[PDB]
RNA sequence: AAAGCGAAUGAUUAGGGACCAUUCUCAAACUUUAAAUAUGUAAGAAGCCCUUGUUAC
RNA sequence: AGGUGUCCUAAGGGGGGCUCAUGGAGAACAGAAAUCUCCAGUAGAACAAAAGGGUAAAAGUCCCCUUGAUUUUGAUUUUCA
RNA sequence: ACAUACGACCAUACCCACUGGAAAACUCGGGAUCCCGUCCGCUCUCCCAUAGAUAAGCCAGUGAGGGCCAGACUAGUAGUUGGGUCGGUGACGACCAGCGAAUCCCUGGUGUUGUAUGUU
RNA sequence: UUCCUCGUGGCCCAAUGGUCACGGCGUCUGGCUACGAACCAGAAGAUUCCAGGUUCAAGUCCUGGCGGGGAAGCCA
């Protein structure tokens, strides 16, 4: 918070500092992220994550998310 | 270093399919839009097309008119219908096209009620002749006019397409016409050989091939023309066979006569068709199969 | 302005939609037009012969002359302080019958049927269309669904 | 049933550097070998390093079908000592090779028509390929009817009694 | 106008698996979409239905 | 942000056959670029010349035949009084 | 109801892969004298309809397939017409009378139909 | 700032869109000389300033950038 407070002095106009309810850069609430992680609907792919959908090849989905079907 | 997928999903998303008959490769819409287009100051006057198609083992001739909601068949004539008139062999040769064209022309005039007005060339002599307006008490009456539609068939000299078109014109149907593509027409010297043309009309060209085969290769003659010799029809019996074939069409164009036992209705085979038809799965049927597949691969 | 030729500014008007360009459907050639019909001009860019100017694109007019593959249309063009009759020779490929006239023609035929039916039956009927009228008295039952009490929601969530 | 491999055609290609007497001589050797009139091939575009110009005749080739295509192929494999690299077989079922000193096929050598090399390329199909070449109702051959690399090499070994490595 | 770029064209950040699946941000002379306001025409007697007449179309 | 004062007996007219740019795989010299074969390939090519529309059994490309780039004056459109 | 010829709308019809197809038809098919056209009867053209086959074309079913089509959500949100001596230094914003979208995720479906001739 | 012009071997320069090209000096080798110059025989040497576009092909034709030079910058 102090880092962004110092930086906003370099910009014209008003800037606000807000705490995000989401987990990191993912657009999911902290409660939802825990639920998806427990269900195995997440695939750790680098700095970000990918989700499991009901559409697509069954083998590809089950191979990429083995825990979501056990 | 490594190529990319041409298709991926944007190719499918932006792909625009051709017309269904174009994808199936059956219609030439470039020629169709010109065959089917009536002058707007001819408000409701159909343009009749002579559809000539040559499938294997068959010839299909139709008089087709065009409508916004589809096409209408004015009359039809099939080569397999010539069996009633005595034509058993060579149902898809050049002469069978002439007889089918003659059969269709007689059917059209009978449907129109003009059979006694236009008779065309009663005895075929292979002469370039146009169906002219008949002279009656009221004066001149213009003949029924139809246009040839070859489809995707090549329009080369001596093609069977012009055989049906020649047969229809001799029947009494006016067709815009030219002799450049008849057999015996010499491109270098623009004359039409009538003796060659009337030779083709009566199945002549088949006869010398049977004659040449008999002299040179008896075994090849046996294989090609086994059905001819089995039914005892020699080379000289061809031109006579087509002689009364034309006459029988002139006298009766709607002769059913010959039939193959047994006769039948329409309903009970519709019941037969439904018995052989497979049915799509339902939502729960699809869902259950997915659950089974998951279980099998998880345990595997 | 600097450039004022035909087809100027018709980059989008005379184009064709995303996935319906290429071959032209043959139903356009099979439509039949009489003198007195009311048609809508919609220039098709796939055919560059016999177009109409961009001012007449999207306009409506009455057919006055029918020739082979094109028709004449009388269109009233607003020019400053007056209207001017404009006779446009446009191919049948750029036009289509107006459904508003067809909807009127089914109504005029229908009005004759009701008037004929009413006169034979023996009671008067109304032929003029009437605009929507104020609602009359009605009673609403709450035996199944009762009213739901809803109140404004708090700002609460910042995002 | 009707899944038997056949020699659909055999194309003999001779790509000489330039056009003139040398290319005309290459026509003679192709005509003598196959018995058919050959056709010259023009250059797509000019390139300086190769010494060719645009719309310039460069190569000459013929297409041979039938038993005469079979007998040319066996003569070419005789020069190759019935030996082919496994790389010579494309995955589409086609294969081919190249030879030098066209005299090795049995043609009588003559000064004036010197030493020429050839490329022999063979097209392999099945008795259903017309559905993709006919003018009316043209379509695509089914996936299970297509000839793979493994199928043509198996056919080549069991029929020509040659060795591939 | 808005919207879009895990859709074409163009611009553009980052990691990951072997080019592929993702990710951040854009377009007066880009776009699959797509408003509000404005905009053309029709709402009939010079009309509609039945029979029938004229013509060199 | 650009263009014109030109160019074409074909690059005009009609008809027929074919499919392009590109990518993958393969063949003596031959390689990143020569020519040949197959597969995929919605136009990502070409259409004299700026840019924008349009076009796939074509409007592109090759082949065959021609001169409607002719005669007669009218009606209509755009700039517009 | 199925097949064939000609169609209409022109992906719910397309692309990939797997499986199956009774009757007839479609098709692959056999031959190169004549008509005809090619470097090559590959294509086109002509003759055969006997032999063989559903291997392919074609049709049907399957795929938590790609796409396409429709709905829901996004959302009464973005945007916009008229109004005030409304707020704000301003950028802009709210309200009054109205209109009112489009993504991402989510779900469902995978051609309909006309003429004519036939089909066990 | 505006307009115009030029950029080529180590140096100074010329150039017909159709062969990466020319002339002189310079450099290299051999000969003559005791030796060096001069002289006589022969060789080698260019990312045509750079980045794009047209055409089958660009140093040549077109656009922009870099470096240099010339001309104009007036009435008050
Ligand atoms: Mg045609
Ligand atoms: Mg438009
Ligand atoms: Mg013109
Ligand atoms: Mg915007
Ligand atoms: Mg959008
Ligand atoms: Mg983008
Ligand atoms: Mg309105
Ligand atoms: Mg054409």
């Amino acid at each position: 918070l102090e880092a962004l407070r110092r930086s906003q002095y370099k910009f014209p106009g008003r800037q606000k500092i807000i705490i995000s309810k989401n987990w990191g850069f993912t657009p999911l609430r902290r409660e939802e992220y825990l639920e998806k992680k427990a269900a195995g609907k997440l695939l750790i792919d680098g700095a970000y994550v990918q989700f499991l959908g009901n559409r697509g090849s069954l083998e590809r989905n089950m191979k990429r998310f083995p825990d979501a079907f056990a | 270093a490594f190529h990319k997928l041409v298709k991926n999903s944007a190719y499918y998303s932006r792909f625009q399919t051709k017309y269904k008959r174009r994808r199936e490769g059956k219609t030439d819409y470039y020629a169709r839009k010109r065959l089917i287009t009536q002058a707007k100051n001819k408000y409701n006057a159909p343009k009749y097309r002579l559809v000539v198609r040559f499938t294997n083992r068959d010839i299909i001739l139709q008089i087709v008119s065009s409508e916004i909601t589809g096409d209408k068949v004015f009359a039809s004539a099939y080569s397999h219908e010539l069996k009633a008139y005595g034509i058993e062999h060579g149902l898809t040769n050049w002469a069978a096209a002439y007889a089918t064209g003659l059969l269709l022309a007689r059917r059209v005039l009978k449907k129109l009620g003009l059979d006694e007005t236009f008779k065309g060339v009663e005895e075929a002599d292979g002469e370039y002749k146009l169906t002219e307006a008949a002279e009656t008490d009221d004066g001149e009456r213009r003949p029924f006019k139809a246009f040839l539609d070859v489809g995707l068939a090549r329009t080369s000299t001596g093609a069977r397409v012009f055989g049906a078109m020649k047969g229809a014109s001799d029947g009494g149907i006016f067709i815009p016409h030219s002799e450049n593509r008849f057999p015996g027409y010499d491109m270098e010297s623009e004359e039409l050989d009538a003796e060659t043309l009337k030779k083709y009309i009566f199945g002549g060209h088949v006869a010398e091939y049977m004659e040449t085969l008999a002299d040179d290769d008896e075994e090849r003659y046996k294989s090609q023309f086994n059905r001819y010799i089995e039914d005892d029809l020699e080379a000289d019996g061809l031109e006579d066979l087509y002689a009364e074939a034309h006459a029988a069409i002139r006298e009766d164009p709607f002769k059913k006569a010959e039939s193959e036992a047994p006769k039948k209705t329409k309903e009970e085979w519709k019941a037969e068709s439904l018995k052989y038809k497979k049915s799509k799965l339902t939502r729960e049927q699809r869902a259950a199969g997915v659950q089974e597949r998951i279980a099998a691969l998880r345990s595997e | 302005g600097h450039a004022a030729g035909l087809r100027a500014g018709t980059r989008y008007a005379f184009s064709r939609n995303f996935r319906e360009k290429g071959m032209i459907r043959l139903s356009t050639y099979l439509k039949q037009y009489k003198v007195g019909d009311i048609v809508d001009i919609k220039v098709n860019g796939a055919v560059q012969k016999g177009m109409a100017h961009k001012v007449y694109h999207g306009k409506t007019g009455v057919i006055y002359n029918v020739t082979k593959s094109a028709v004449g249309i009388i269109i009233y063009k607003k020019v400053k302080h007056r209207y001017i009759e404009k006779r446009i020779n446009v191919r049948i490929e750029h036009i289509q019958p107006s459904r508003s006239r067809d909807d009127f023609l089914r109504r005029v035929k229908q009005n004759a049927e009701l008037k004929k039916q009413a006169k034979a039956e023996g009671k008067p009927v109304q032929l003029k269309r009437q605009a929507l009228l104020p609602r009359e008295a009605r009673t609403i039952s709450v035996v199944d669904n009762k009213p739901e009490t809803v109140a404004p929601v708090a700002y609460e969530t910042t995002i | 049933p009707m899944r038997e491999l056949r020699i659909q055609k055999l194309v003999l290609n001779i790509c000489v550097g330039e056009s003139g007497d040398r290319l005309t001589r290459a026509a003679k050797v192709l005509e003598q070998l196959s018995g058919q009139t050959p056709v010259y091939s023009k250059a797509r575009y000019t390139v300086r390093t190769f010494g060719i110009r645009r719309n310039e005749k460069i190569s000459v080739h013929v297409t041979v079908r039938g038993p005469k295509a079979e007998e040319i192929l066996e003569r070419g494999l005789k020069v190759k000592e019935y030996e082919l690299r496994k790389r010579n077989f494309s995955e589409t079922g086609n294969f081919g090779f190249g030879i030098s000193e066209h005299i090795d096929l049995g043609i009588k050598y003559d000064p004036g028509i010197g030493i020429y090399g050839m490329d022999f390329y063979c097209c392999m199909t099945r008795p259903g390929e017309r559905v993709s070449r006919r003018r009316r109702a043209k379509s695509r051959v089914g996936a299970t009817h297509r000839i793979t690399r493994d199928d043509t090499v198996k056919w080549f070994k069991s029929r020509f009694d040659a060795i591939v490595r």
